[PDB]
């Protein structure tokens, strides 16, 4: 899933991997 | 096609040589210029009416426009005494001149 | 093949397209052979009663 | 011809950035103002595209991976074409594209391209306009099939997309006047097709064709004064990506997004819009792939008495050959097939190496002793004393026949079916031969004779692709 | 490159001969060759020409239908047919490098690498 403010505000994006541990592929938050 | 050259030219060493090449409507053709000393294979001295291959000294000055094409050796020396041949191409027929004749006095 | 009414169009086809198309696999325009003119294809009038 | 210029120049390649570039019309079909998602070969956005130069001679033969994007600055007409091909030599057809000033020529011949193919350029003084072009591309070009002629393809930036799909050579071009200083511009421009040549050859490598002046002439070099003007060309590689091409009202591609480029572009694709509203969107699915397979089966058991017939301390005679049944065991045909002790080994139906996988209901071994001259008789529909009065093979499917000379062991005890004895003298066609015929029963019952099954080591705690006893 | 001529010798008019011209390094291919005679007391006067690919062949008028110039880049040499002799075919023969590739570029260069010629004498 893709977290976005909107192309009308910024191109910054956060990506959410829905049911997975942070052990398989700038800051990572479990 | 014809290239007309004076039979011989004589210049004292240290002077300035001058050599022409006459014929029909010539300056619409690239004319090459040729050394050949007695008993030797010749060597280029001018091509495309102003170019000089590498190793050719800067004295070997010439240009073409109109109905005659000229060769000038400024600062003539004892090295120079040789036969000089005008050349051109006519509808892919190489045409050579009679060939003027140095005499370094 | 198809059925419709062929009309003049104002769609600037570039020299390399032969036919235009509309959504869901339906021709919209086409250029004819032998004349290279672009003809629009409009479906014949229909409706419920 | 064929003067070579690449003396030593070996600079490492430099990369510029193809910002948003090489988006062609991947289709011949007009679109209204719709956001159409296309999956085709494309140049991914913001990719490192190598930067070669007119000077430094820069004409390396480059790989034609799937199709390339070719860009070019060239205020003067110095890039003259490309030599797409596989070997760029004889024995392989190659494609040549060249345009002079008013005509482009395309040829697919068995060219003999040079190491440094290019075109000399000269201006005669009577008319300074004819750029008298000389070909230093190939030494021999003969025996060819395709020749196409049209108006030429060509700071006047020029862009090309070549791709070789299903026997067709497709060229998309876009020529633009550019003001930017050195590199590719930023404004989006959509390439549109020129031609679709039915060339139908294999292309794997390519090289651009330069136009070099002769600045000076040393007597014997041929490589003296080849000045290379001033220009620059970039070579990018097409990768299969999904784009979302914004068509105009008129059908022109005004904008695009590269799905695989980054998460935002992937969202724009999956939402089919160039503007995404604030929120959370689901775009795809992550799946760890297996890294290796583990196959694994029951643990090795009784072997087929391949222990008894070819050994036989004595073989029976051909008039009373033996017929032994073998069943309920694993048949390793690899050992006997690899064995060099067999003079002849003819199998019908299946190659000897696949019997490990195949299964049968039963197998029969027909064992007897014959002569080498009679070995030809073991074949369907054969005639002769043996085939007519003795062991006769059926016209239908046969299994495998094995034979080998047995002079050392068997050279009047052996008779052949009115009965006559062999003159086996221990001193080539009259020496004894032992023959075993493998007849397969493949329908009679549930299969019980099969080859073994190779096991592999097991790996734990990793997503793997397994096969446990058929599960 | 360095070129050497050979094959020139005494022959009676109407005979035949075959001149030879071998090159020094493989840059032979990048050179259109030319033959030119020297009558024992006369000037340069062109014989014939042949391109790098060998696909133009152009002779002088005085020599058409006698001479066939052939070129083999693999053996990296130049050949000239002799045929049906004049007497005034007697000369020293020069094989000369142009550097141009085709018909249209021979006018832009000089004939610039030159093997030491071979003398052909044609006497009864
Ligand atoms: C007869 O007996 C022996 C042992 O059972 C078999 O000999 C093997 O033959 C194969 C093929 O020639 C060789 O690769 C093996 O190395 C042999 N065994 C040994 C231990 O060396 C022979 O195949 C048997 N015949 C039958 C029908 O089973
Ligand atoms: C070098 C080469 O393969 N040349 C081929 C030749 O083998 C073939 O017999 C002939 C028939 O078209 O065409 C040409
Ligand atoms: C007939 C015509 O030219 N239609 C449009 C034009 O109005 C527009 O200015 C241009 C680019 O915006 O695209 C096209
Ligand atoms: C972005 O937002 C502004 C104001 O919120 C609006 O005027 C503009 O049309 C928006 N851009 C779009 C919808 O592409
Ligand atoms: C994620 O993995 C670590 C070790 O890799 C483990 O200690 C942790 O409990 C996991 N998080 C879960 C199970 O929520
Ligand atoms: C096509 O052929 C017809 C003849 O039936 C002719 O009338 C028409 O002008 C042709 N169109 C062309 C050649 O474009």
């Amino acid at each position: 899933s893709v977290i976005t403010p909107g192309t009308n505000t910024s191109n910054q994006v956060a990506v959410l991997y829905q049911d997975v541990n942070c052990t398989e592929v700038s800051n990572v938050f479990q | 096609y014809e290239l007309t050259q004076p039979p011989s030219v004589s210049v004292s060493p240290g002077q300035t040589a001058t050599i022409t090449c006459s014929g029909d409507k010539l300056g619409d053709k690239y004319a090459c210029w040729y050394q050949q000393r007695p008993g030797q294979s010749p060597v280029l001295v001018i091509y495309q009416d102003s170019k000089r291959p590498s190793g050719i000294p800067e004295r070997f000055s010439g240009s073409n426009s109109g109905n005659t094409a000229t060769l000038t050796i400024g600062g003539t020396q004892a090295m120079d005494e040789a036969a000089y041949f005008c050349q051109a191409w006519d509808s892919n027929t190489g045409v050579f001149g009679g060939g003027t004749k140095l005499t370094v006095l | 093949t198809g059925t419709g009414v062929l009309t003049e169009s104002n769609k600037k086809f570039l020299p390399f397209q032969q036919f235009g198309r509309d959504i869901a696999d339906t021709t919209d325009a086409v250029r004819d052979p032998q004349t290279l003119e672009i003809l629009d294809i409009t479906p014949c009038s229909f409706g419920g009663v | 011809q064929c003067v070579n210029l690449t003396t030593r120049t070996q600079l490492p390649p430099a990369y510029t950035n193809s910002f948003t570039r090489g988006v062609y019309y991947p289709d011949k079909v007009f679109r209204s103002s719709v956001l159409h998602s296309t999956q085709d070969l494309f140049l991914p956005f913001f990719s490192n595209v190598t930067w070669f130069h007119a000077k430094r001679f820069d004409n390396p033969v480059l790989p034609f991976n799937d199709g390339v994007y070719f860009a070019s600055t060239e205020k003067s007409n110095i890039i003259r074409g490309w030599i797409f091909g596989t070997t760029l030599d004889s024995k392989t057809q190659s494609l040549l594209i060249v345009n002079n000033a008013t005509n482009v020529v395309i040829k697919v011949c068995e060219f003999q391209f040079c190491n440094d193919p290019f075109l000399g350029v000269y201006y005669h003084k009577n008319n300074k306009s004819w750029m008298e072009s000389e070909f230093r591309v190939y030494s021999s070009a003969n025996n060819c099939t395709f020749e196409y002629v049209s108006q030429p393809f060509l700071k006047n930036l020029r862009e090309f997309v070549f791709k070789n799909i299903d026997g067709y050579f497709k060229i998309y071009s876009k020529h633009t006047p550019i003001n930017l200083v050195r590199d590719l511009p930023q404004g989006f421009s959509a390439l549109e097709p020129l031609v679709d040549l039915p060339i139908g050859i294999n292309i794997t490598r390519f090289q651009t064709l330069l136009a070099l002046h002769r600045s000076y002439l040393t007597p014997g070099d041929s490589s003296s004064g080849w000045t290379a003007g001033a220009a620059a060309y970039y070579v990018g590689y097409l990768q299969p990506r999904t784009f979302l091409l914004k068509y105009n009202e008129n059908g022109t591609i005004t904008d695009a997004v590269d799905c695989a480029l980054d998460p935002l572009s992937e969202t724009k694709c999956t939402l089919k819009s160039f503007t995404v509203e604030k929120g959370i969107y689901q775009t795809s699915n992550f799946r760890v792939q297996p890294t290796e397979s583990i196959v694994r089966f029951p643990n090795i058991t009784n072997l087929c008495p391949f222990g008894e017939v070819f050994n036989a301390t004595r073989f029976a005679s051909v008039y009373a050959w033996n017929r032994k049944r073998i069943s309920n065991c694993v048949a390793d045909y690899s050992v006997l097939y690899n064995s060099a002790s067999f003079s002849t080994f003819k199998c019908y139906g299946v190659s000897p190496t696949k019997l490990n996988d195949l299964c049968f209901t039963n197998v029969y071994a027909d064992s007897f002793v014959i002569r080498g001259d009679e070995v030809r008789q073991i074949a369907p529909g054969q005639t002769g004393k043996i085939a007519d009065y003795n062991y006769k093979l059926p016209d239908d499917f046969t299994g495998c026949v094995i034979a080998w000379n047995s002079n050392n062991l068997d050279s009047y005890n052996y008779l052949y079916r009115p009965l006559q004895s062999y003159g086996f003298q221990p001193t080539v066609g009259y020496q004894p031969y032992r023959v075993v015929v493998l007849s397969f029963e493949l329908l009679h019952a549930p299969a019980t004779v099969c080859g073994p099954k190779k096991s592999t080591n097991l790996v734990k705690n990793k997503c793997v692709n397994f096969n446990f006893n058929g599960l | 490159v360095q070129l050497v001529e050979s094959g020139g010798g005494l022959v009676k008019p109407g005979g035949s001969l075959r001149l030879s011209c071998a090159a020094s390094e493989f840059t032979f291919s990048s050179y259109s060759m030319n033959w030119v005679r020297q009558a024992p007391g006369k000037g340069l006067e062109w014989v014939s020409s042949i391109s790098s690919s060998g696909s133009q062949i152009y002779y002088a008028d005085s020599v058409k239908g006698r001479f066939t110039i052939s070129r083999d880049n693999a053996k990296k040499s130049l050949y000239l047919q002799m045929n049906s002799l004049r007497v005034e075919d007697t000369a020293v023969y020069y094989c000369a490098t142009n550097g141009g590739a085709h018909s249209s570029t021979w006018s832009f260069y000089g004939m610039d690498v030159w093997g030491q010629g071979t003398t052909v004498t044609v006497s009864s």
